[PDB]
Order: structure tokens, then C-alpha cells, then sequence
């Protein structure tokens, strides 16, 4: 994990999966693996700090970009196989904050839960207040609209 | 529940906990320590096995809860094995007082006095676990028992005053179809008992019973969601499916069984081939 | 024709105001859902401590799922009825349901009180992940 | 059957470019592992587990007759899609099939038989766990199994 | 007729689908002729008994004087005639209708 | 396909194209489905 | 089990008496209503290896219309009826000059014997009934409606009234469980009477074919 | 239950009986080799198979971050308050709701069920 987060020998898209029960470590480097970026959480804290946000705010005239977040080890890509071994927090402000100890071993956090949606479902306003089939119908209608 | 046991198919596998093919050369001295205590009780006056006995032994443990749940005791299991295998096997079983129920099996003495003395036990052990039947009716995997809370499954009788009273009776539904066997079973209503398999009804009761059963099956599916269809539509379909006296499938398998003109057969399918024959 | 022209005077609409409920009604719904979750937690504790006795015709897993589902099914009904009673005579959700024109009691309750249990093939959401429905839960989490 | 249900359930292998499957132990014999202990060492990694040992008993009996690597290779070659004219050519064809067609991702070099035996034993080991109920069956819908 | 209905409907479900709605027809008759339920009725009970008997003959589903036709005619309109006789009985015509 | 030709003939029987008798009277009562409607038998439920 | 075997044999006798009575043969009312205790008490011993022999259980009945006409019901003790056992029964019919005979079967009937019955079918009518079938009277099942075998005089009137051909009636297979119950051959017509929820009663006619 | 392998060709040893002495012998096939059997049981299968899950449980699971952890069940071996609990969730059980606990203290893989 350390090498991948430092991007030393292991590229970002390499997924390492440990099946603790089965005593197997599976490393996958081939193509075709679907992955998404997730914020790394250590000791119930985000590795993403205000300094990272400040640098991103001056994205231009600063040369700071998304790749520096990956290089800094603050965010990493997780594929579906690795996601089975990941303890994921939906939000930092609520899940890993001190409270009734539902879970104290979060390993990752969502950047935003709304990124689960695709292009056409991402224009629906308040899609969480609609019946799910109606969100599916709009994704179809949005591709037939005029503009 | 007693009637349920006589219907649900129970085999030795269901009631048996574990089985071990112990060598046990000398019956007097048993390899298993605890087994020795009660074995000697059956060996003071051995009968039909004094001449010879197979060196190999087969010890099977019977689950207590399953035996009581099925109302099965140590006796009929030994009788059933002996009855099924005749004199081929000699069965010795312990007493119910012991926390563990045991049943020692050995091959006949006459054969001892051709396939294999050791492998044959495995063939018997596997054969007895599944093929052998303790009590029940084959093809009926599971039987459920419940009291109906709906009038249709309830029993309705006319009282002395002439009113309709719906009694709460126990009704058993099975996961398999053996209508002839179940119907003949004692203490089983030979009138109301029925099946959802049209073929089973056809071969047991007849075409007219199928006509009525098909009505009820067709009505049940239609009325499941609360919808209603006029009876005359239900009757007409069930009449056309049984008009010719045998189960008339609406598929091309049963449609083709119908007798019609050459052009009608073309409309169904296989148009070109039919016309050549005509 | 006659009532389509009287409706020009009476008018009929539906809006956000019809989807709201009283703060007292919201409190009642919250209490029911809070208690229903606690009831499911107790059923989980009984199963975890091997204090749950399977019912006839069902295995332990089926018994637990039946007990959990009825608790959550009852909670949805209890909150659904509570939300319906809060509706006024003027509520337009109720007017369309009462006349039978469109919608039902379940639609009103879902809009106002609780959407309820989601089922796939007649059962609760399966553990598609390894003993998890989503990576955001702990393994073997049978809570609502 | 009388003896069918006595041995139990036996494991076969459907290798590419073979019309009909072959007993699993035969494939191990062809790969160069003759003795039962050597074959089982690649399948059962913990000999203290009686449950696993019993599952392979019927497979061993099925391939009891074949006791030499060349005999096993001829059996594999005999069932090849293009049976050899003579016994010697059958062995060469079977060797080529296992060399390249069988588990190619493990290797294609002439000295990769040991690696292919371990993975093939792992495939058998995984099958036994599924048969024994120790590991859950793989989900086709699980999207980390997809590419 | 009551005993026959019991055989036809052992479950005791009285709802049935029949051609003519007699309860509404009686209700229509009450309104058309301004029947006063409070006052005594001038309808002779025998006219009710005789009237239904004549009516039953007119409601023909299978026509024919032979025994085969008569039995089929009796069967075809059996359920309706039981309903007709019980609805248009003399007692009800004089008590409630 | 099977029921296309089933028809109420002029003798009031229900027959198919082959002219075989499917029902002696349509719906066993010789009535059409439009006019009938639900009613209650008054003498069935009550006591003696 | 020996104890339940007498109960089993009693059921077949009860069904046969009901079967014979339905066919029109003379069966006494008390004979039809024969309780299990009466069947056991009338004989009174252990059934198996005891007093009941399937040859002993054989019964003779006579048609009500024609007293001379009679039917034989033969129960074979062997699990499977053989050719010789069938040959024994046919000779028995010759001695009593009984055209119709009913044969019960315990577990199965020899495939060779099946063709033998057809060969002798014209001179003598023989029917084979499995013991399992007769354990229950299907005619008493709710699904099964009342079946009445129509006489040729009735059938002729039926066709004349409806101006029908025999081919235009609904059909019932001669192997139908109810058809075998009444022993009706091809060309016979069955009058089925069943309740109707639209009409109350409905009579159906099925040609045996 | 014990599986024995030949000492000459490392092949399976199968049970065999010598009528001369009437003693179980594990005789190698295609090896004319025999051994003195001692267990006296050649075959045993448990239909109920009440196999303890604790034996199957691996102590390494305590490192899984996706498992729940409870402080209310201290480890008996060492007294560590924290423990990781889970269900077997393995087929052939038919009822998998009881919790198995594994001590989270490193080097102490104690496993227990309540
Ligand atoms: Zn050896
Ligand atoms: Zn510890």
C-alpha cells in the first residue's frame, strides 16, 4: 500500500487485495478493472487537509492538480475487488467523527456520495426525493431532450 | 403431526448422526469401549449368528431429536433393515436409555462361512443412507402442517340449527406429488385431498376431475390478485382442453393433436410441409 | 363536461404543502422508527446470543428474517397510518386518494413518513459484497 | 450405483483441445507427479484435515490404473481432438497440449510443469472447499469478477 | 330449493352472478308505482305464487316438451329460479317489498 | 389458435369448427356475460 | 404389517362392493356398510398366514335387472398374476357360466397376461385392477362428478334430440379411472351430472373412445 | 480417519484383512507392501458434522477493518478488552447467527464463542 500511495514501483491502477480468511493476497495489474478514487483515512482522520484544499483552490498558476493528490497519498483508486476489503466512510463530518462506536476502523472516505450517479442521472435535481424508477426514466428522457 | 410422519419421506440419512466402519474382528472384544457394555448383553445367547460372523463392523449413530421428531424408535429401524436385506445383515442395537443410539451391522454368516468384505459395507452404507426408506411416501420431499385462516381452506359444515360453521382443522401440504398413495393413507380425507398437478389428477381421478381441477387452478391464479373473470370464460377454456377426453396442451404439442383441415394446420406452423402431405 | 367546468372554479392542485406533516406528526413517526430499530436490535441480540428459537417450518435464518421483517413492516404501517391521520380535509394528496383518482395510502405514507424496506427477489438487500450489502457497513450487519 | 456411491464424488478436468474430459489425477500424472503423496501435496496443504483427504479418494481410485507419466500422457493424447497415429505421437501431442493449451497464463515454457501443478492443485483445492462448504461459491454478478 | 343450494355452494357463499337483479327491479317497481311501505298492500299472496309459476315457464333456456329438453331446461334455469322463488316469495312481497 | 372457432350455434349449443359439442349451453346457463351481475341467495346462509 | 393388512384388504372389499353396486349389481345394504371390526369379527383371527385367502375373499354378484347375469371378483394371492392363475380363473367362469370377471392385482400384472385378456375379451370380459387403485373410491372424490352410463335407448334419444353424431360428443378415454370404475367399453355414453355455479346443475355427455 | 501413505512409493495405503491373523492391515496397492493398522477404524462420516468453527477460524481475521469490534467481551487468555466478532456464514450449517470472537491483541489469536 505504501509503494502505491507513493507511486514508487506500484502504479495507481494496481489493486492489491488480501483475503485474510482465505490466506491469499491477490494483486491485479491487467486492464478492464473499474475503479474510483477514494480519500484515504488513517486513525479515524482524513489524510486530506486544509493545505491540500488551499493548493487545489489555486489550481491554475500553481501547477497543482489532481495528480498531486494521488502522489501525496491523500487519495487512491479502489477497484471492486479491493472495495470488499475496504471500510468506507460516506462522509468525514459524520462517520469518522467521535460518536457511538459503530466503527472505528474506517480505511477510506467518499469524496462525495453523489458521484455514484452517471452523466444523465447527474442532471436530475434532488434525485433522492424521487421514486427510483423515475430517475431511470429521466436518464432515458435526458438523452432525447433538445438543446 | 403423526399423520405427517407417515407421509413425509424419511430415510436413514435424516435420522442418522454418524456412521463408522470399524474393523472389530472379535465381536466379544469390541474396538469401541462404550459399545462393549451393551454388545455383551446381546451376545450371551446369540441367535442365527453363532456359526459365523463377518469380521467387519458397521456402527451407525442415530440422532435423538430427529428420532423423536419422527416418532421413530430403535425397533422398526432394525426390523426395516432386516426386512429389506432379509438375512443378509445382522443388526444389533442398544437401549434407548443410553444417551447415544447405536445399531451394529454385519454381513450374513452364510456368505462369511464374493465382491469384497470391506467395500461392500460402503456400498450398503451409502445404499442404506438414501435408497432405504424408514417411514413415509417416496417423492414427497417435505410436508408442511398449518391451520387455515381463510374460509376456502377451512372446513365448512351445516350445524343442527342449519347455519354454516367454518371449523379450524389441520391441513397438510406437501412439496411432492403422490396422489394415489396419499389418498389411500389412513386418516387422510379421501374426498377433499387434491393436487395442483393436472397430470396427477388426470391419471388418478379422470378427465372430468381434470375439468374441475383445471377450473380451480385457473380460478386460483386469476383470483390471486383479487381480479374476477366470469365463470363462462373459465368453463369454456377448461371444456375445450378436456373436450377430447385427454389432456389437450395449448402448445403445438397438444394443438397439433387436434384434428383440423390442411389450411388450419398451416396457420399454426409448418405450413409448407403440411401442404405437400395433403 | 359539467364537472370539468366546475373544477375551473374549485380548482385542484398538488404541491410541497401537501407533502408536509405536522411537527408533532413528524415526532410520532420518528419515535416509531426509533423504537422499531431498537426492536430489530433486540431480535439481533437474541439471535447472536443463541436465544432465538426457530419457529416450525422455518430455519433459524428464516425465523430471524421473518421476525425482523414483521417489526419493520409494522413500523411502516404504524408510521403510515400516523401520517395519513395528520392530513387535513384540504390536503390534495388525500383528495386524489379518497376519490380513487390516483395514488393510494402507501404512496402518501412513503411521501410523508417512510419509504420502507427495499426487497430484491422478495428478500432484504443481499450481501452482494463479502458479508456486506455495501462497503460502508460492518460485516454481518443485519440491522434495518 | 452399488460402487458408484461407495467411492463418492470424483473430480475430472476439461482441458482444451480434448473431446472428452479426463480424471483430475491423470493430469497430475502427466505433469510429472506420480506418487499420490506428491499429487495430494499440491491439493491438500494441511494433511491434518480428514475432510479434505476423503474428497480426493474417489479421484485417486479412478486414475489408479495409470501409474506412470508416459501412461498418463498417452491417455490424455488418446482423447485429443486429433488422435495420434502411434503411441509415441500421442504422447508428444499430449505434452504440447499441457505445455501451451493448459493454464497458459501460468506459463508456456518447457519447465513450467511444477507451476502448473500447483495452480491446478489450487483449482482442485478451491473446488474441494466449495464442495465442503468452507468457501462460498463465486458470484457471476459480482462486478470485481468482471472486466 | 334451499337444500339444493347447500349442495351447489357447500362453502356457504351466497354471492352469485345471475341475469336479472331482482332487488333493484323490486326497488324500481316501488318507485315507479309510488309504493307506500306503511300502508297495507293489495297484492294477493296467491297472485305472487301464481305469478312466479307463470314467469318460470316463460324463462326458457332449452326449448322442447320432451323429457330430455325439460330436464335441461330445469337445470339451465335452476339457480335463477331458486333465486326468483326466494326473492318473489309471498312472505317477502307482503312483509318488506 | 385452439379456441378460435368455438361459437354459439343457432341451436344454442357451443361448438367448434369440427362441429363437435363443447358445451350444451354456453356457460352451462345459455346466457351472455354482459347482462349478468352479482346477487345474493337469501335462503342459503340463514338458519332453519 | 400384519395388523394393518386386514384393514387394507377391507378397503378393497368396501370399494368393490361400492363399485359393484354402482355397476348395477345386487349388493346388500349391510354388505356395503361393512365396518372394519365386522370384517375382522366376522372371521376373527390373525390375518396374515391366517383365515383370509385371496381366493376366499372372492365374491359373486348378480345384476339387478337380470339375476342370471353375474360378475366375478378375483383376488390373487401371488404378488404378480401369472398366465396359469388367469387360466384358472377363466375355467372357473366356465363352470358358473359368468361372462364378466373382475381381477384385482397386488403389485403388478404379468405383461404376457395383458395380451391374454384381450384375446379372450370377446367370449369373456376380464378387467385387471391394481390393489393401490381400489384402496380409495375415486367416485367419492369431490372433484369427480356423478357418472351415469346411458343405455342405448337413452343415447339414441340424446342424439335424436340434439341431432348429433357420435363423433360430435365430448370423449372419455376407455382407460379413464372413472371409465374403468364403471367398466364401460368403446361406443358407450356417460352422462355426467355436476353442480354449476351459473346454472345450478349441468348435465354433460361423454362418448367412450 | 488417519490417512497413511506407503513408505516405498509414497502411494495411498488401503485397509486390508489377513485371514491368517485376523488383524487389520493397511496394504499398499501395486507395491506388495503392508503395514500394521492401529486405529481399527477404516471409514467414518458424520452426517450432522458438528465440526467446531473455532478450529476453522483464523486468528488473522482480527486485522480485518471491516469486522465489528466489541469491548464488552474481554479475551480470557490475556484479558484484552477489545475483540472482533463475526458469524461463520458457512454452508452446511443451516443456522448461522451465533457470534465467534477473536482477540485483537497481537500475538494472542484466542478464539471463543459465547
Ligand atoms: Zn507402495
Ligand atoms: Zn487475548
Amino acid at each position: 500500500r505504501k509503494l502505491r500511495r507513493q507511486m514508487d514501483i506500484i502504479v495507481s491502477e494496481v489493486s492489491m487485495i488480501r483475503d485474510i480468511r482465505e490466506r491469499e493476497i491477490r494483486i491485479y495489474t491487467d486492464a478492464g478493472r473499474i475503479c474510483r478514487p477514494l480519500l484515504i483515512v488513517e486513525k479515524q482522520k482524513l489524510l486530506l487537509k486544509k493545505r491540500h484544499i488551499d493548493q487545489l483552490k489555486e489550481r491554475e498558476y500553481n501547477n497543482y492538480s489532481w495528480q498531486d493528490l494521488v502522489a501525496s497519498g491523500v487519495v487512491e483508486y479502489i477497484d471492486t475487488l479491493e472495495e470488499e476489503t475496504v471500510m468506507l466512510a460516506m462522509t468525514p463530518d459524520d462517520l469518522q467523527e467521535k460518536e457511538v462506536a459503530y466503527c472505528s476502523t474506517y480505511t477510506h472516505c467518499e469524496i462525495h456520495p453523489s458521484m455514484i450517479l452517471g452523466v444523465c442521472a447527474s442532471i436530475i435535481p434532488f434525485p433522492d426525493h424521487n421514486q427510483s424508477p423515475r430517475n431511470t426514466y429521466q436518464s432515458a428522457m435526458g438523452k432525447q431532450a433538445m438543446g | 403431526k403423526d399423520i405427517l410422519c407417515r407421509l413425509e419421506h424419511t430415510t436413514l440419512r435424516k435420522v442418522t448422526a454418524n456412521t463408522a466402519i470399524y474393523y472389530d474382528p472379535n465381536p466379544q472384544s469390541t474396538v469401541v469401549a462404550e459399545d462393549q457394555e451393551w454388545v455383551n448383553v446381546y451376545y450371551e445367547m446369540p441367535d442365527f449368528d453363532v456359526a459365523r460372523i463377518s469380521p467387519w463392523l458397521l456402527r451407525v449413530e442415530l440422532d435423538r431429536k430427529h428420532m423423536t421428531d419422527r416418532k421413530l424408535t430403535m425397533e422398526q429401524i432394525a426390523e426395516k433393515i432386516n426386512a429389506g436385506f432379509g438375512d443378509d445383515l445382522n443388526c444389533i442395537f442398544n437401549d434407548d436409555n443410553a444417551e447415544k443410539l447405536v445399531l451394529r451391522i454385519r454381513i450374513m454368516n452364510s456368505d462369511e462361512n464374493k465382491m469384497d468384505d470391506d467395500v461392500f459395507l460402503r456400498c450398503i452404507e451409502s445404499n442404506m443412507l438414501t435408497d432405504m426408506t424408514l417411514q413415509g411416501i417416496e417423492q414427497i420431499s417435505k410436508v408442511y402442517m398449518h391451520l387455515p385462516q381463510t374460509d376456502n381452506k377451512k372446513k365448512i359444515i351445516i350445524t343442527e340449527d342449519g347455519e354454516f360453521k367454518a371449523l379450524q382443522e389441520w391441513i397438510l401440504e406437501t412439496d411432492g406429488v403422490s396422489l394415489m398413495r396419499v389418498l389411500s393413507e389412513k386418516d387422510v380425507d379421501p374426498v377433499r385431498t387434491t393436487s395442483n398437478d393436472i397430470v396427477e389428477i388426470f391419471t388418478v381421478l379422470g378427465i372430468e376431475a381434470v375439468r374441475k381441477a383445471l377450473e380451480r387452478e385457473l380460478y386460483h391464479v386469476i383470483s390471486f390478485d383479487g381480479s374476477y373473470v366470469n365463470y363462462r370464460h373459465l368453463a369454456l377454456l377448461c371444456d375445450t382442453m378436456t373436450c377430447r377426453g385427454h389432456l389437450m396442451a395449448i402448445t403445438r404439442h397438444g394443438v397439433n393433436r387436434q384434428d383440423t383441415g390442411p389450411l388450419m394446420k398451416c396457420s399454426f406452423e409448418e405450413t409448407v410441409d403440411v401442404l405437400m402431405e395433403a | 363536461t359539467v364537472i370539468n367546468n366546475w373544477l375551473l372554479i374549485e380548482g385542484h392542485t398538488i404541491g410541497i404543502g401537501d407533502s408536509i406533516a405536522d411537527s408533532k406528526t413528524y415526532q410520532d413517526i420518528q419515535n416509531t422508527i426509533k423504537k422499531a430499530k431498537q426492536d430489530v436490535i433486540e431480535v439481533i441480540e437474541k439471535a447472536h446470543n443463541n436465544e432465538l428459537e426457530p419457529t416450525p417450518g422455518n430455519t433459524l435464518r428464516q425465523t430471524f428474517e421473518n421476525q425482523v421483517n414483521r417489526i419493520l413492516n409494522d413500523a411502516r404501517d404504524k408510521t403510515g397510518s400516523s401520517a395519513q391521520k395528520s392530513l387535513s380535509e384540504y390536503n390534495n394528496f388525500k383528495s386524489m386518494v379518497v376519490s380513487g383518482a390516483k395514488g393510494s395510502k402507501i404512496n402518501i405514507s412513503q411521501v410523508i413518513a417512510v419509504v420502507g424496506q427495499q426487497n430484491v427477489e422478495g428478500k432484504r438487500i443481499p450481501f452482494g459484497f463479502k458479508h456486506r450489502t455495501l462497503p460502508h457497513f460492518i460485516k454481518d450487519d443485519y440491522g434495518p | 450405483g452399488a460402487k458408484k456411491s461407495a467411492i463418492g464424488q470424483r473430480i475430472v478436468a476439461t482441458l482444451p483441445y480434448i473431446k472428452q474430459e479426463v480424471p483430475i489425477i491423470i493430469v497430475f500424472r502427466a505433469l510429472g507427479f506420480v506418487s499420490d503423496r506428491d499429487i495430494l501435496e499440491h491439493i491438500i496443504y494441511d494433511f491434518e484435515d480428514p475432510e479434505m483427504m476423503e474428497m480426493v479418494k474417489p479421484s485417486l481410485d479412478e486414475a489408479f490404473v495409470i501409474q506412470e507419466q508416459n501412461v498418463a500422457l498417452n491417455f490424455i493424447g488418446s482423447r485429443g481432438a486429433k488422435p495420434g497415429v502411434t503411441k509415441e505421437k500421442r504422447i508428444k501431442y499430449a505434452k504440447e497440449v499441457l505445455q501451451k493449451e493448459m493454464l497458459p497464463h501460468v506459463g508456456v515454457s518447457d519447465f513450467c510443469e511444477t507451476k502448473k501443478a500447483y495452480f491446478l492443485g489450487y483449482m482442485v483445492h478451491r473446488l474441494l472447499l466449495a464442495a465442503l462448504g468452507r468457501r462460498e461459491l463465486d458470484d457471476r454478478d459480482h462486478y470485481g469478477n468482471k472486466r | 330449493d334451499r337444500e339444493v343450494l347447500r349442495v351447489i355452494f357447500p362453502t356457504g357463499d351466497s354471492k352469485v352472478v345471475l341475469p336479472c337483479n331482482l332487488l333493484r327491479m323490486i326497488w324500481n317497481a316501488q318507485k315507479i308505482f309510488h309504493i307506500n311501505p306503511r300502508l297495507p298492500s293489495d297484492l294477493h299472496p296467491i297472485k305472487v305464487v301464481e305469478g312466479v309459476k307463470e314467469l318460470s315457464k316463460k324463462l326458457v333456456i332449452v326449448n322442447g316438451d320432451d323429457p330430455l329438453s325439460r330436464q335441461a331446461q330445469e337445470n339451465a334455469t335452476l339457480l335463477f329460479n331458486i333465486h326468483l322463488r326466494s326473492t318473489l316469495c309471498s312472505r317477502r312481497m307482503a312483509e318488506e317489498f | 389458435k385452439s379456441m378460435e372457432s368455438v361459437m354459439v350455434k343457432y341451436d344454442a349449443t357451443v361448438r367448434n369448427s369440427i362441429n363437435q359439442v363443447v358445451q350444451l349451453r354456453y356457460g352451462e346457463d345459455g346466457l351472455a356475460g354482459e347482462s349478468v351481475e352479482f346477487q345474493n341467495l337469501a335462503t342459503l346462509k340463514p338458519s332453519n | 404389517d400384519d395388523e394393518e393388512e386386514t384393514y387394507r384388504l377391507w378397503k378393497i372389499r368396501k370399494t368393490i362392493m361400492q363399485l359393484c353396486h354402482d355397476r348395477g349389481y345386487l349388493v346388500t345394504q349391510d354388505e356395503l356398510d361393512q365396518t372394519l371390526e365386522e370384517f375382522k369379527a366376522q372371521f376373527g383371527d390373525k390375518p396374515s398366514e391366517g383365515r383370509p385367502r385371496r381366493t376366499d375373499l372372492t365374491v359373486l354378484v348378480a345384476h339387478n335387472d337380470d339375476p342370471t347375469d353375474q360378475m366375478f371378483v378375483f383376488f390373487p394371492e401371488e404378488p404378480k398374476v401369472g398366465i396359469k392363475t388367469i387360466k384358472v380363473y377363466c375355467q372357473r367362469m366356465q363352470e358358473e357360466n359368468i361372462t364378466r370377471a373382475l381381477i384385482v392385482v397386488q403389485q403388478g400384472m404379468t405383461p404376457s397376461a395383458k395380451q391374454s385378456l384381450v384375446d379372450m375379451a370377446p367370449k369373456y370380459i376380464l378387467e385387471q385392477f391394481l390393489q393401490q387403485e381400489l384402496l380409495i373410491n375415486i367416485t367419492e372424490h369431490e372433484l369427480v362428478p356423478e357418472h351415469v352410463v346411458m343405455t342405448k335407448e337413452e343415447v339414441t334419444e340424446l342424439l335424436a334430440r340434439y341431432k348429433l353424431r357420435e363423433n360430435q360428443l365430448p370423449r372419455i378415454q376407455a382407460g379413464d379411472p372413472v371409465a374403468r370404475y364403471f367398466g364401460i367399453k368403446r361406443g358407450q355414453v356417460v352422462k355426467i351430472i355436476r353442480p354449476s355455479e351459473t346454472a345450478g346443475r349441468y348435465i354433460t355427455y361423454r362418448l367412450v373412445q | 480417519v488417519g490417512i497413511r501413505f506407503c513408505q516405498e512409493c509414497n502411494n495411498m495405503l488401503y485397509p486390508k484383512e489377513d485371514k491368517e491373523n485376523r488383524i487389520l492391515l493397511y496394504a499398499c496397492r501395486n507395491c506388495d507392501y503392508q503395514q500394521e493398522a492401529d486405529n481399527s477404524c477404516i471409514y467414518v462420516n458424520k452426517i450432522t458434522h458438528e465440526v467446531d468453527e473455532l478450529t476453522q477460524i483464523i486468528a488473522d481475521v482480527s486485522q480485518d477493518p471491516t469486522l465489528p469490534r466489541t469491548e464488552d467481551h474481554p479475551c480470557q487468555k490475556c484479558g484484552h478488552k477489545e475483540a472482533v466478532f463475526f458469524q461463520s456464514h458457512s454452508a452446511r450449517a443451516e443456522d448461522a447467527m451465533r457470534l465467534y470472537y477473536v482477540c485483537t491483541a497481537p500475538h494472542c489469536g484466542h478464539r471463543w464463542t459465547e
